[PDB]
């Protein structure tokens, strides 16, 4: 084939800030009005790439997985390219004076008008917003969220004054008393991942403890000390009993006794803890907060303070309500909304669409004609955060800018912008900003503040006063409901809220739990499933098979639900089910994924009664890890306790494998027929995992598959357990709720009869058992299997220790998929680019930019692995010798972004001959650990002990 | 069979052209059909700072007269300074004398002045290695902010010997 | 793997010398059809072949 010709093409007029293939980075924020963060933005000479975070001086909101994944909504061709009025494409202009001509009327008729949004923290937004209000006599603004939390701002709001949170510090207490908290998952905005890790490290004879109560199982469950399956009418009971030990007090509780067991003692030793324990809880009633409030002024503990409120929620399920009535009560005139979904967020929706049908000159502000922009008068084209400029408060003393990154894609035009217009203010949004600019920056304008992208600002303690608290916690132990089955809503790390609905990257994500992706489902526990003829199974194929089941409420039901029996999820009586999957509106069919259960959320109560029964038929599940639990083998999960460790020497929990030579026992790793190679000299690089500061390790998956270019494959191909992954979190259960119990039924075993029925019962996972995580990728070795065996020598070492991966003399005989003995090596099966098979990103050519242009885009039968970062380490080695320089100390460490993208310590990289550096004091350590000595394949990648107590 | 004036035949190309945009290439989708698309007015990248003085006449004996260096003496005498006039420069000045060059022996474009006649301090070499006076052009697309200010000491010690 | 580390390293050639003798002395003997015939030509190579195996036990 004659092969194409290539042209190139150089610019008219050249700016200044922009050199061909020199990246670079910009300072921005975001806030959705349920995830945020500082982040900065790599570019390339014109458009933005893959998500960094901001650390100058104010690293404090990382950026998780669903902010990680958000770039492919800038690139979704599926956006509303232009705004339309009464069904039909407008122009702008049609758009301000049908706006302005209603509030005219409005005005004249003496009506309503009414702006609605979410939790707009932005100092400049809410002046022009109060502007809108000023000229326009009666102007209301409410705050609308999808999942409330309502509460927990009237209890702090009647005490100290203001509706606001709490921002916790979790690394100034020594007790974590958690009664329904979930700190670690999207409790608050859950940002306390870092806090809690840092606690959990043995660096003397010290490491904070954590208590857990929960109807659910989630992550701060898993990372517990202690677990105690609690339903949430035992759990208002337990907080009461709490109160009374913590504050000397006589309140009546009713509690099971086996319960207070453990609840007195959790109890005490928090009281015990003056200045370092925390109480924290996420029982959905004021009463119980207030509670809350008392104990941890009571314990005056370092990680209480409201001298930095936190800003990002500010809803009420009591103003949101009269809103609806009020819509189909009286005559409501205009009402322009800008990120607020009612219709499928509200359970009460079909009344706010009747509330719709008698209101005028509907305006939404979104990027995809969804069901509410559906049933609208004007819908308006928004710009998708890079395409806009704004600022953001977090917390009480923060200031913060956001820059656009690229220019406008689609005809959009900002809401801040329409106000202004209809206000009669000339300029523009950025204009405006500039202007309230100095009102807060006492420093440079912009060249030290975009520039950085932060500000500095002062704060203090808020007043505190007296409260009887007494009398809520009778009323508290008073209040009972204890009735049948019921259910609790809860959201996924993957799936926040309906903002991603179509986004790929996080349909594939499979949960960081249950170990499935592309669907939801229904969390039932065995002791119900027994009860419910329920069940799952492993069928031929390898993947997942599993009953249906229908969900009745007063006056309703679901008659359509996928349950999986996850033994210890469910405490008892109660039902786990993930909200936010089933939308319908402008996405197709392959994204139209799951069951939405928002309708289920009456009068904004997440806790609900229901009735439980087994449907007909049977469905299957993508699910991506098969067995549940740990068949005993301890060399690869090695833990102790803390006494052991303070007290044992490592040769009684850190112990190595030993072979046999003349009558004596040495070290297996000194045993060898071979000759080494020299890597003394010239950068021999390592990979750190301590496994107590694995929490979840959720986002460090998405920024992996971020520079790498790997490709996304449906519901079925990973069905049949063929999915495309470089690192993988795994999950072990136990039988018979601890680790060491699954030691002491293997050593002790007999001959022939026995060991045919013990490991048939070890993969059957017992009530309430002990969860450990750990992150697996291709660990480079020295002595590789994986080598050796390549008929075309397509794989090769360096000098550096790595893995090289040929792309190129890989022709697809595979062989080295199978003497990996860790087996993480991912043959591609089919073309993943552009065919009509996978519609996916890849295909389209609007969405090919998130695609960076140095690393290269696999075809067909070449095998792919998790190799170290070569294109930044190759980069990082060039940028330090152009300069005439020697690397720095953290210099590679914020390159990988294997691990410089993770939340808390937990990945370190570097160097190791130098020994200066993070990885050099790491693996000298007595909780030095490789995976699979024994095999005798010298991996790069070591591991520590879990210390847990 | 192979040609001069075409590429040369392929066997198989598996991974020969490009599934991502590398960067001076034509695509279809963008604004023009350039791959370049120029950044938003106003924004701030990390590492650079804007010019704060405006064009000439008004505001280039504003920064003759109120506009420093900010450099060190570690970097002033490394002779990096001398390697970038020697490339840029030398192609309408002189390169140890003044006007002399290489282009008005060869009598193509005329009016290049030495550097005795016209008095030049160190800042406003600067408003004009960036802008141009009426012949030359924005030098700023090849130099960087960093190595101007390494360019503007080694002219003015060029004037010294002159 | 110690079975072997133990035995190149100490019994050098003992283990090495065990393979010349049953292996590569014969091959270059009995293989000629003429002097499979021959009656010193079967005894020296006879005697070979029991010294190795002695040592192969060795
Ligand atoms: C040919 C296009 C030139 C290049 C290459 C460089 N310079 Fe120049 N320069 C050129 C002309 C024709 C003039 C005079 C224009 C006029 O209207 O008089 C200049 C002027 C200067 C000056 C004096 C400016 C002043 O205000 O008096 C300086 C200090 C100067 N040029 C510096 C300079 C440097 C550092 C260059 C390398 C980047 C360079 N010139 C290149 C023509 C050309
Ligand atoms: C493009 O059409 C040219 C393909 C050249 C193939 C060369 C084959 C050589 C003999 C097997
Ligand atoms: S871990 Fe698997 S892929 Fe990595 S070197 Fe060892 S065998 Fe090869
Ligand atoms: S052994 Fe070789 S040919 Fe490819 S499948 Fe593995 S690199």
């Amino acid at each position: 084939c004659e092969g194409p010709v290539h042209k190139s093409i150089p610019y008219v007029l050249q700016p200044e800030q922009i050199i061909p293939g020199v990246a670079d980075y910009y300072a921005t924020t975001v806030f959705d009005g349920f995830d945020f963060a500082n982040l900065l933005v790599k570019t390339r000479e014109g458009r933005p790439i893959k998500i960094e975070n901001n650390t100058i001086a104010g690293a404090k909101f990382s950026a998780n997985a669903r902010i990680h994944a958000s770039i492919l909504g800038l690139y979704d061709s599926m956006r509303l390219k232009e705004p339309k009025l009464d069904g039909k494409n407008s122009s702008w202009s049609a758009v301000d004076l049908k706006i302005k001509s209603s509030l005219a009327d409005a005005k004249a008729k003496g009506g309503q008008v009414v702006l609605l949004t979410n939790t707009l923290a932005s100092p400049t937004t809410e002046k022009l917003i109060g502007e809108f209000i000023a000229k326009n006599p009666n102007a209301k603004h409410v705050v609308y969220d999808a999942v409330s939390s309502s509460d927990a701002l009237d209890a702090f709001e009647t005490v100290y004054g203001e509706r606001a949170l709490v921002d916790y510090d979790f690394s100034k207490a020594s007790l974590i008393v958690s009664v329904g908290a979930d700190f670690l998952g999207d409790w608050q905005g859950g940002g306390y991942d870092a806090g809690y890790a840092k606690g959990r490290i043995p660096q003397n004879g010290k490491m904070s403890r954590h208590f857990q109560f929960e109807s659910n199982m989630t992550l701060s469950g898993a990372a517990a000390d202690k677990r105690v399956p609690m339903t949430t009418a035992d759990q208002k009971q337990a907080l009461v009993q709490i109160y009374n030990i913590v504050v000397g007090a006589s309140v009546p509780v009713s509690l099971d006794a086996k319960f207070k067991a453990e609840v007195v003692k959790a109890a005490q030793q928090l009281k015990a803890a003056g200045t370092k324990g925390i109480l924290v809880s996420g029982i959905e009633d004021k009463n119980a907060q207030l509670l809350v409030l008392a104990i941890n002024q009571a314990l005056a503990s370092e990680a209480f303070s409201t001298a930095g409120t936190r800003q990002i929620r500010k809803g009420s399920n009591a103003v949101v309500a009269q809103l609806i009535k009020d819509m189909n009560a009286g005559s409501v005139h205009t009402l322009i909304m800008s990120g607020v979904n009612p219709v499928y967020t509200l359970a009460d929706s079909a009344s706010f669409v009747s509330g719709l049908k008698k209101v005028k000159t509907s305006v939404a502000f979104s990027l995809k004609e969804d069901e509410t922009a559906a049933v609208s008068t004007i819908a308006a084209a928004a710009p998708h955060y890079l395409e806009s400029w704004g600022d953001v408060e977090i917390t009480k003393g923060t200031y913060s800018l956001t820059q656009p990154t690229i220019r406008p894609i689609f005809d959009t035009k900002q809401f801040q912008d329409v106000l202004l217009s209809v206000n009669g203010t000339p300029g523009n949004f950025y204009d405006y900003l500039k202007a309230n600019s100095g009102a807060i920056i006492a420093g440079s304008s912009w060249n030290k503040v975009l520039h950085d992208g932060i500000f500095v600002v002062g704060s203090a303690a808020l007043a505190g006063g007296s409260y009887d608290f007494a009398g809520a916690a009778s009323l508290l132990s008073k209040a009972k409901s204890s009735g049948e089955l019921e259910l609790v809503l809860y959201t996924k790390t993957g799936m926040g809220d309906g903002q991603h609905a179509n986004n790929p990257w996080l349909q594939e994500f499979p949960d960081p739990i249950t170990r499935v992706s592309w669907d939801n489902y229904v969390t039932v526990s065995n002791a119900d499933a027994k009860k419910f003829n329920l069940s799952n199974e492993i069928v031929a194929n390898g993947g997942l098979n599993g009953s249906y089941a229908t969900i009745t409420t007063a006056d309703g039901n679901k008659l359509e639900n996928v349950p999986v029996i996850v033994q210890p999820g469910q405490a008892v009586g109660t039902v786990g089910l993930a909200v936010g999957y089933g939308r319908k509106a402008a996405l197709k069919e392959e994204m139209q994924v799951g069951i939405n259960a928002y309708a289920l959320y009456k009068n904004f109560n997440s806790v609900q009664s229901i009735t439980l029964a087994k449907a007909n038929g049977e469905h299957e599940f993508a699910c991506v890890q098969g067995q549940k639990t740990l068949m005993g083998r301890g060399d690869i999960i090695k833990e102790t306790t803390l006494e052991i460790f303070n007290t044992q020497d490592a040769k009684h929990w850190n112990e190595q494998p030993m072979v046999s030579l003349d009558h004596q026992e040495v070290e297996a790793t000194t045993v060898d027929l071979w000759e080494s190679f020299d890597r003394t000299t010239g950068h021999h690089f390592n990979l750190s995992i301590d496994l107590n500061a694995c929490t979840g390790c959720g986002a460090c998956v998405i920024a992996c598959h971020a520079e790498n270019n790997v490709p996304v494959v449906g519901k079925a191909e990973v069905r049949r357990s063929r999915d495309m992954h470089w690192l993988r979190i795994d999950r072990y259960y136990s039988s018979e709720s601890t680790f060491e119990g699954d030691n002491e039924r293997k050593e002790g075993i007999a001959g022939l009869s026995s060991s045919l029925s013990t490991f048939n019962e070890m993969e059957k996972p017992g009530d309430n058992p002990q969860v450990a995580f750990q992150p697996v990728m291709c660990q480079h070795c020295n002595h590789a299997p994986c080598e050796t065996v390549c008929p075309v020598a397509a794989t090769s070492h360096g000098r550096q220790g790595q893995n090289h991966m040929a792309y190129n003399r890989c022709v697809g005989t595979r062989y080295c998929a199978n003497n990996c003995p860790y087996k993480v090596r991912r043959f591609n099966w089919f073309l993943y680019n552009k065919n009509s098979e996978f519609d996916y990103h890849m295909n389209d050519d609007l969405g090919r930019m998130v695609l960076n242009p140095d690393v290269n885009v696999r075809s067909r039968g070449v095998m792919e692995k998790c190799s170290f970062c070569i294109q930044s380490t190759q980069a990082v080695i060039l940028e330090a010798k152009r300069q005439g320089r020697v690397v720095g100390k953290d210099e590679f460490n914020n390159a990988c972004a294997c691990s410089a993208a993770c939340s808390s310590g937990a990945m370190v990289f570097g160097d190791v001959n130098d020994k200066e550096s993070e990885v050099a004091k790491l693996a000298e350590s007595e909780r030095m650990y490789h995976l699979l000595e024994h095999v005798g394949t010298k991996p790069n990648v070591f591991y520590h002990v879990k210390v847990r107590n | 069979c192979h040609n001069n004036s075409a590429p040369n035949y392929q066997y198989f190309p598996n991974m020969y052209e490009s599934v991502a945009y590398e960067p001076y290439t034509e695509a279809k989708i963008f604004k023009g059909g350039k791959e370049g698309q120029l950044p938003v007015e106003g924004t701030i990248n990390r590492g650079f700072e804007p010019y704060e003085y405006e064009n000439s006449t008004a505001g280039y004996e504003l920064a003759k007269a109120n506009l420093k260096s900010p450099l060190t003496e570690e970097e002033k005498n490394s002779g990096k300074g001398k390697e970038l006039f020697e490339i840029y420069c030398i192609s309408c000045h002189g390169a140890a004398g003044n006007g002399k060059g290489k282009l008005v022996e060869r009598e193509k474009f005329l009016g290049v002045p030495s550097y005795k006649d016209r008095e030049i301090t160190e800042g406003s070499i600067f408003h004009v290695e960036t802008y141009g006076l009426n012949a030359m052009g924005s030098h700023a697309n090849q130099l960087s902010a960093h190595e101007r200010w390494l360019v503007a000491d080694y002219v003015l010690k060029l004037k010294s010997q002159l | 793997v110690t079975y072997f580390v133990t035995r190149i390293q100490l019994y050098n050639l003992p283990f090495f010398g065990a393979v010349v003798m049953n292996f590569v002395f014969p091959l270059l003997i009995l293989i000629n059809t003429d002097f499979k015939r021959l009656n010193w030509v079967v005894v020296m190579a006879g005697i070979v072949i029991l010294l190795g195996h002695y040592v192969d036990f060795f």
